[PDB]
């Protein structure tokens, strides 16, 4: 790996914005057995009580 | 639990087979599709307990 560190240390295994761009092209799952995973929720809300 | 064994074992519903096709899967009916691709041949294995 002390030869491979020419390569893992360039940023362009550590910029995921096409892979993240090609994941929305991918959009929504399609079939019905993974309907069951969309369950998520990042939302906002308050944190006083 | 019958949907649930379909999830997981990935085989799909019947999704109501019509009376008439069901006359004929008894006389006889192909059913499964091809594959995307096979490049070793067609798949043979059976099952015994």
């Amino acid at each position: 790996f002390v030869d491979a560190l020419k390569t893992l240390c360039h940023p362009v295994l550590h910029e995921p914005a096409p892979c993240l761009q090609t994941f929305t092209e991918r959009g929504p799952p399609s079939e019905p057995a993974m309907q069951r995973l969309l369950e998520c929720r990042f939302q906002q809300e308050p944190m006083g009580g | 639990v019958d949907r649930w064994i379909r999830h997981a074992a990935g085989v799909e519903r019947p999704q109501l087979l019509d009376t008439e096709t069901i006359s004929m899967l008894t006389f006889g009916s192909m059913s499964e599709r091809n594959a995307a691709a096979t490049v070793h041949g067609q798949k043979a294995a059976c099952e015994l307990i």
